[PDB]
């Protein structure tokens, strides 16, 4: 959750160190502007299944010069971040 | 009755679901039989072990042959080992059972399995495709109406399927997956130098050090194997690198590609293009090949999504379906 909007804040400051707009990145990418909006702000909890989820997060970060497994990471630390903060 | 369970009845390994407990069965697909009676003596793991010690005093029957049930009484017997292992031993219940079929199968194919499962324990079948289980099993939503595309490389058969709605819209089956590669392996063994290996190795050089794929990487994993030199009747050991091996590994696999581009061609439009935004969703015990992944994305250029659990997902399903009563309602049954 807060460690989610770390994800997206590092793509976000990662994507934007190069002349690359959100409908570049969604050419690349199959994915959509509107879902790497999303995945920027942090906001992932109805996205589409975690398998999808965690494929977007892959390919994002390879596009970008990110680490894939250090974003895979953050996207299941935030995981653990929701659950612990069930029950 | 009181525990429900899903069966993947693979070629290779059967792996049975417990609902509320998880995959309590891991055993490889095998009976054995004494080589004069016809004494079914032990199945399953047991089976692959002593067959590792006398294998001069024993038959190997694998029931599955290609992908169906070949020789029913000895499923019956298989079935009714598995049914039986993951019931527990403290339970006397005939448990509820969803068994994984292949895709294109003959009501008469279908019936039997139904059959046997009765047989072989179960108060009540329920069969249900490889890979609408192993969609339910990773937790795609099948009833969404947004296309998806399971690959299942099994052992015995590669099935490609677009799901769409609770259904299946698509869907190519070949006879190409796996068993085909461990074959592939021995050939090339047999023709390069001049030796015989034989299938549990075949297996293990694919699992050290197969690819399909160039890199650094790929080219500097080796592996050393024991085989017979058949001039001299010899023991041999070989150091297999994974770079000898791709050639031939590509061979097979090439007819697994165009299973899967020859289905994106007849696919609905409108799905191919959820399809191209979310990827080919890959998963089966066929299916770990090193570069996999990477050579069908080169080749249809979808990206393509590796399982997390390649080997459990369609049982999982299986027994993930028992709860899912809107799509339960929809699978053929008896008991």
């Amino acid at each position: 959750s807060e460690k989610w909007k770390e994800l997206g804040e590092t793509f976000r400051k990662k994507r934007e160190e190069r002349r690359i707009t959100l409908l570049d990145a969604s050419l690349f990418t199959n994915i959509n502007p509107s879902k790497l909006k999303r995945i920027e702000e942090g906001d992932l909890k109805g996205l589409d299944a975690e398998v999808y989820i965690k494929s977007y997060i892959k390919r994002y970060s390879e596009f970008l010069e990110l680490s894939p497994d250090e974003m895979l990471k953050l996207y299941e630390e935030g995981k653990e971040e929701v659950a612990e903060e069930v029950e | 009755l009181r525990k429900d369970i899903g069966i993947d009845l693979g070629t290779a390994n059967t792996l049975v679901f417990l609902r509320g407990k998880g995959i309590v069965v891991n055993e490889p697909s095998v009976i054995a039989i004494d080589s004069t009676t016809g004494e079914i003596l032990k199945v399953g793991l047991e089976a692959k072990n002593m067959i590792g010690k006398t294998p001069a005093t024993i038959k190997a029957i694998r029931p599955m042959r290609d992908g169906v049930i070949a020789d029913y009484t000895v499923a019956l017997v298989m079935l009714r080992y598995f049914i039986n292992k993951a019931k527990g031993g403290m339970n006397l219940f005939k448990p509820r059972v969803v068994i994984g079929v292949p895709i294109g199968i003959t009501d008469v194919e279908r019936r039997a399995i139904l059959d046997a499962g009765l047989e072989a324990g179960a108060s009540k079948v329920f069969l249900i495709e490889e890979p609408m289980a192993a969609a339910i099993g990773s937790n795609l939503n099948v009833e969404e109406p947004s296309g998806n595309m399971v690959v299942d490389i099994g052992g015995g058969t590669t099935e490609v399927a677009v799901i769409s709605l609770g259904s299946i819209v698509t869907w190519e089956s070949i006879r190409i997956a796996g068993d085909e590669m461990d074959e592939a392996i021995v050939q090339y063994v047999r023709e390069t130098y001049r030796v015989a290996i034989g299938e549990r190795t075949a297996e293990r050089v694919k699992i050290e050090i197969g690819n399909v794929f160039p890199s650094k990487e790929n080219d500097e994993l080796e592996t050393t194997v024991s085989g017979i030199d058949l001039s001299t009747g010899l023991p041999r050991k070989l150091t297999l690198k994974g770079g000898e091996v791709r050639e031939a590994l590509r061979s097979v696999v090439v007819a697994i590609v165009e299973s899967v581009r020859t289905t994106l061609e007849k696919t609905p439009p409108e799905l191919v293009s959820d399809i191209i935004e979310r990827g080919i969703f890959l998963t089966g015990g066929g299916s770990l090949l090193r570069g996999l992944d990477t050579l069908l994305q080169k080749e249809t250029g979808i990206s393509v999504i590796r399982s997390e659990e390649p080997l459990t997902a369609v049982a999982k399903g299986a027994g993930m379906v028992l709860d899912k009563v809107n799509i339960l309602k929809k699978l053929q049954g008896a008991g």
